[PDB]
């Protein structure tokens, strides 16, 4: 739910 | 998870002046990066400036930020992986694919 959680999904 | 292939994430790029300045503001030390590094610093930039919405943290507001001028939007969803990459590509030149 956090910004970093979502942002981290862009990179494998 | 990621909507972007890993191989594309390893694309070597040369950020344009304005994007370069943005990355360097958060520690970036080079003239060229892989997209993965570009995305790392960009995340740090947003996180640090708290541009995301406190309640729905995948929503980023950039209408009054250099990022807005770079992406050409007032806001965007972190969940739109391909859209973010597309906006990023307009701020750099691909070195090696």
């Amino acid at each position: 739910l956090t910004f970093e959680h979502w942002w981290a999904q862009l990179t494998s | 998870g990621s909507q972007i292939p890993a191989s594309e994430q390893e694309t070597l790029v040369r950020p344009k002046p304005l994007l370069l300045k943005l990355l360097k503001s958060v520690g970036a030390q080079k003239d060229t990066y892989t997209m993965k590094e570009v995305l790392f610093y960009l995340g740090q930039y947003i996180m640090t400036k708290r541009l995301y919405d406190e309640k729905q943290q995948h929503i980023v507001y950039c209408s009054n930020d250099l990022l807005g001028d770079l992406f050409g939007v007032p806001s965007f969803s972190v969940k739109e992986h391909r859209k973010i990459y597309t906006m990023i590509y307009r701020n750099l030149v691909v070195v090696n694919q």
